[PDB]
């Protein structure tokens, strides 16, 4: 039944990459004395199949200076990465207990930038061309601070283990002792982050790093026997973090590239490299190694 | 046997969904490298967490600390002779 | 307390509207639910609030 | 009967296309910032949720408001090319609707008719928000009643 | 009278050089935007329900045009032809005949309801109160030539909208 | 009968407030700092 396991989770996700949306219009709406879809259904219940039926009846016009074969395999991509790092999550218990899964989060999430690229380039235009180098330096740009934030992260954790997460947090939530690192990541899980796919990958990216961070730095307890405590707490401190994804994302001006660059490599990169140091040597400090079996 | 398949029926749905989508119907260089010489001294730093419990861990504490001290030196370096900042 | 009194006055709103049947009908044919007094009617069928 | 199924598909993709639309808006003139105090609060024009840019691809209905001159005649000729199918245009105001106060000008297209097919005629100087939103449920409406499906089953 | 808007400086104390740093590694400022958003979340909406409620108007709306008649039914107009000479965009086309009774009104009176910019100026213009703009504003159509008016459309129109025209210009027929 | 145009009350009208009402809020820098510390000492602990 294993196959069965993995639709229950694929289907889900990909509901639930398309239920939030509704969610984030109308955060984003009634935050601006707005309502939000409201008139199709009962409070905009229904509005995610309004617009996704008529989006695959809409015809997928295709640039005539279009390379066929990258326009259709970056969204296969741009997809198939966006529901493969949910089956690592040690969510209960995870699908996947790969002991290095910290790592493979990071590897083929660093291949989302793969798609933005080759979107740019196969769609061949003066705007494409430049915004997926605009994008993709951006994001090649932040996973040296996603490296080093999560290296640092879990010097006190113990291994990549994902599933260890919850045993080093337990007592407290793992903010206590690195919060100035969650801030430091918070904010670069927001940069990070065919037309109809592409609502869908970036999508699934923005709740996933809000679990990823939601096991990362706010643990639960999980029960041995009852699992159903760690599920709750689990998706109720990812939608919080999600809320607050939306939260900012219609309060601040949007970052100039400029600053978006300077933002890091001058202000974030040299004190990430600190927050590293003071977290290799901590547990050196008070003899607080953790155990990796 | 079990990660494959998983893998597979992943990019099969995303087949199968943009399939039916569309049959129904110098300085942006220059940090590349930078970015580049950085993230190679990321995979340096990585092995950290085994290497924390090593029965050496002395000469570990200078070693470790060694690529950060170096690795910020890089930055400092680049920093300072403009270089790091946004060039036109 | 104010919960309380919050979740009581949603709940005549619901026998305002008669019914289950009637809040459903406001609901599905308005996205409106709040009522309110009557002030007329019109030889349309057209009631008011 | 099939009859009855493709009735049945029918109304499904209308719903939705009658609930989704996306406006392409065009900013011109005194029609064009109206809108946008439409999309204020007090009106809500993403209630029934479609969104105040939408961008160039991803819009359906193409608000044409404003004073249409031939200096952009071309320029959106070339975007309602651009705009995929289906693809509808509501004409907002009178300068885009025949003309308005510059009908007799002469470097400004009578109409913006003459330029591109048009579903829905609102008028106005400027009209009124809900005046163009109810203009917008009547093209809501004028999606209920297509026979899209029922055409080609005819056929 | 004249009010600098920038020219304050900062302290260089302890205390508030501690308040810029940790104003900046710590954001406060932004976080003080998102507490503002937060209030505005909790907050009731102003979005009214079309059309099952809309914005409140006065009697002053000018909309949809609309001929009028006297109490006997008789028609107001006289063909005098003020409100075509004023109409600034043209929109007024009329013609005049030496009715059969005697009372010799107009033939044509077309407006041109894409070429009118709703100034006003046509009412005013009018002696006998004949031509008002009605306060309807859900007129619109899917064809060019329904908005092209004509006599008949006109009076149909005073024949409807009726009570609102009475009304609003008892309330008004004082002020201007 | 009088005349009687849209005219002010006799008293003319109420205090209308112009003036920037940024508000004055939060503790002192020194207080952010020491509280984080507080927590992170309490974190490694
Ligand atoms: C014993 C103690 C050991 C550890 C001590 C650690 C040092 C003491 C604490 C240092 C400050 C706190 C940690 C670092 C924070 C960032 C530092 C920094 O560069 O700041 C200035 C930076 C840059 O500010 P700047 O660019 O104006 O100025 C930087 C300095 N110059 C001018 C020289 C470049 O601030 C930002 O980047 C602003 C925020 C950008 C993102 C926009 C969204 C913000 C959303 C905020 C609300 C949500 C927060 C969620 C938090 C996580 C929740 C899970
Ligand atoms: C329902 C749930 C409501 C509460 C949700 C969580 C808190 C966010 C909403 C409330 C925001 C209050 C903002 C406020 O008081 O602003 C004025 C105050 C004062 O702002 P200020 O800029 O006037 O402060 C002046 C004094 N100096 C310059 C020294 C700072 O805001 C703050 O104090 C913000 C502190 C933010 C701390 C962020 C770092 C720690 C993050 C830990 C993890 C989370
Ligand atoms: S119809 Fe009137 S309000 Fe609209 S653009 Fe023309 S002049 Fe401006
Ligand atoms: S409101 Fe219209 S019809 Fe009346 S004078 Fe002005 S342009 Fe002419
Ligand atoms: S509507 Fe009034 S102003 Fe115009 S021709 Fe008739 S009487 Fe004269």
């Amino acid at each position: 039944m294993f196959m069965i396991n993995i639709l229950s989770l694929i289907i889900p996700i990909l509901l639930a990459v398309a239920f939030l949306t509704l969610v984030e219009r109308k955060v984003l709406g009634y935050m601006q004395l707005r309502k939000g879809p409201n008139v199709v259904g009962p409070y905009g219940l229904l509005q995610p199949i309004a617009d996704a039926l008529k989006l695959v009846t809409k015809e997928p016009l295709r640039p005539g200076t279009s390379s066929i074969s990258m326009f259709i395999i970056a969204p296969i991509l741009g997809l198939s990465l966006a529901l493969t790092m949910w089956v690592p999550l040690p969510m209960p218990y995870p699908l996947i207990n790969m002991n290095l899964g910290v790592l493979f989060m990071l590897a083929m999430s660093s291949l989302a930038v793969y798609s933005i690229l080759w979107s740019g380039w196969a769609s061949n235009s003066k705007y494409a061309l430049i915004g997926a180098l605009r994008a993709v330096a951006q994001t090649i740009s932040y996973e040296v601070t996603l490296a080093i934030i999560l290296l640092s992260v879990l010097l006190m954790n113990g291994s990549y283990t994902l599933s260890t997460l919850i045993t080093t947090q337990e007592h407290i939530w793992m903010i206590f002792t690195s919060w100035p690192l969650a801030m430091m990541w918070f904010i670069s899980t927001l940069a990070e982050t065919p037309f109809a796919m592409f609502f869908m990958a970036e999508y699934a990216n923005i709740i996933m790093m809000n679990a990823f961070t939601a096991i990362l730095f706010l643990g639960a307890s999980h029960d041995p026997h009852t699992p159903e405590l760690y599920t709750i707490n689990f998706v109720l401190k990812t939608l919080a973090l999600t809320i607050t994804f939306l939260w900012i994302r219609a309060s601040y001006p949007r970052f100039r590239y400029d600053q978006l660059m300077h933002l890091l490599w001058k202000s974030f990169l040299p004190l990430t490299l600190a927050l590293c140091m003071w977290h290799i040597s901590l547990p050196i400090m008070t003899a607080s190694i953790p155990p990796q079996s | 046997m079990n990660i494959m398949l998983t893998l597979l029926t992943n990019v099969t749905l995303a087949s199968l969904l943009v399939l039916i989508a569309f049959w129904l119907p110098m300085k942006f260089f220059l940090v590349a490298i930078t970015f580049l010489l950085f993230d190679l001294e990321i995979a340096l730093l990585l092995p950290l967490p085994w290497a924390s419990q090593t029965n050496n861990l002395k000469t570990m504490l200078t070693m470790a600390l060694f690529l950060l001290i170096l690795l910020a030196a890089s930055l400092a370096y680049e920093w300072t002779q403009k270089g790091l900042e946004w060039a036109e | 307390m104010e919960l309380v009194q919050v979740l009581r006055r949603g709940l005549q709103q619901v026998s305002g509207h008669g019914g289950l049947r009637g809040y459903l009908r406001v609901l599905f044919r308005a996205n409106d639910v709040r009522v309110g007094t009557l002030v007329g009617e019109d030889k349309y069928g057209n009631k008011y609030y | 009967r099939g009859e009855y199924v493709v009735a049945k598909l029918d109304d499904l993709v209308n719903w939705a296309r009658r609930s989704s639309l996306w406006p392409m808006t065009f900013g011109l003139a005194c029609c064009a910032v109206e809108m946008m105090h439409m999309a204020a609060p007090r009106y809500d024009m993403d209630r029934f949720g479609v969104v105040f840019r939408a961008s160039p691809r991803q819009s359906d209905v193409m608000i044409v408001a404003g004073t249409l001159t031939n200096k952009m005649a071309p320029a959106l000729r070339k975007v309602y090319d651009q705009m995929p199918e289906p693809r509808y245009v509501v004409s907002m105001g009178s300068c885009a609707n025949g003309g308005g106060y510059y009908h007799y000008s002469y470097s400004v297209v009578r109409g913006c008719d003459r330029i591109v097919p048009v579903d829905i005629y609102v008028p106005g100087c400027p009209p009124t928000a809900e005046a163009l939103l109810y203009g917008i449920l009547q093209l809501q409406r004028k999606i209920k009643r297509e026979k899209r499906l029922r055409i080609w089953y005819r056929r | 009278t004249y009010k600098f808007v920038n020219m304050r400086e900062p302290s260089m104390d302890m205390k508030s050089v501690t308040d810029r740093a940790a104003q900046t590694l710590l954001w406060t400022e932004l976080v003080r935007g998102l507490g503002m958003t937060l209030s505005y979340l909790f907050r009731e909406p102003a979005t009214i329900n079309y059309p099952f409620e809309k914005g409140p108007l006065s009697p002053r709306f000018r909309g949809e045009h609309a001929l009028r008649r006297y109490p006997s039914g008789e028609e107001r107009c006289i063909a005098c032809k003020l409100c075509e000479a004023v109409c600034p965009a043209q929109a007024i086309t009329i013609e005049a005949e030496p009715r059969a009774d005697g009372s010799r009104r107009t033939t044509r009176y077309d407006i041109d309801m894409t070429k009118c910019i709703y100034c006003g100026f046509c009412q005013e213009a009018c002696p006998v109160d004949a031509i008002v703009e009605g306060p309807n504003f859900e007129f619109s159509t899917e064809t060019h030539e329904e908005l092209l008016y004509n006599k008949e459309k006109l009076l149909n129109n005073g024949d409807k909208w009726e009570a609102e025209i009475a009304a609003n210009i008892q309330a008004d027929y004082l002020y201007r | 009968s009088k005349v009687k145009q849209d005219m002010p009350p006799p008293g003319g009208y109420g205090p209308i407030d112009y003036k920037r009402n940024l508000p004055r809020r939060g503790l002192s820098g020194y207080s952010m700092f020491a509280v984080g510390i507080g927590t992170l000492l309490f974190g490694y602990w």
